[PDB]
């Protein structure tokens, strides 16, 4: 499923907040915010 | 976003205020140690003090 | 009893109201130094657990 408005999305159900997203903090399981495509480094 | 979480912590500066023993003699220091907390469960705590870093 | 259990008492997890007695009372600043020193007695939660 999507998870609300205020949360991205990073793989398997698993949400964080907008500003959780590249911030050198891989919060999530499966890294997804960090990647060189989301943030770009 | 990094930048997300110094939006309101650029409108701050350090500042000096006092605190005792810097050496020997209660000196007046840009680190000022300020509300030690200490409850946590594996001995980590979280300093305050008046320096930005 | 400002050292038991109850020094601190607030009707609900994010209430405005807050009931707290804890012996607070300052003490002179020293010396000619700028601090707001205190003296009350320790945390009757703490002193529970
Ligand atoms: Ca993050």
């Amino acid at each position: 499923p999507t998870c609300g408005a205020h949360e991205f999305q990073c793989s398997t159900s698993s949400c964080i907040p907008i500003s959780w997203v590249c911030d050198d903090d891989a919060d999530c399981s499966d890294q997804s915010d960090e990647s060189l495509e989301q943030c770009g480094r | 976003d990094l930048d997300t979480h110094f939006t309101q912590y650029k409108l701050a500066r350090p500042y000096i205020a006092d605190c005792p023993n810097c050496g020997h003699s209660r000196c007046d220091s840009p680190i000022a140690i300020e509300e030690v907390r200490g409850d946590a469960h594996a001995g980590v705590i979280r300093i305050q003090t008046s320096a930005m870093f | 009893k400002a050292g038991s259990f109850g020094d601190l008492q607030s009707r609900t997890s994010t209430s405005n109201d807050l009931y707290a007695n804890t012996n607070l009372k300052l003490q002179r600043p020293q010396a000619g130094i700028v601090h707001t020193p205190f003296t009350q007695v320790p945390s009757g939660f703490e002193r529970w657990k």
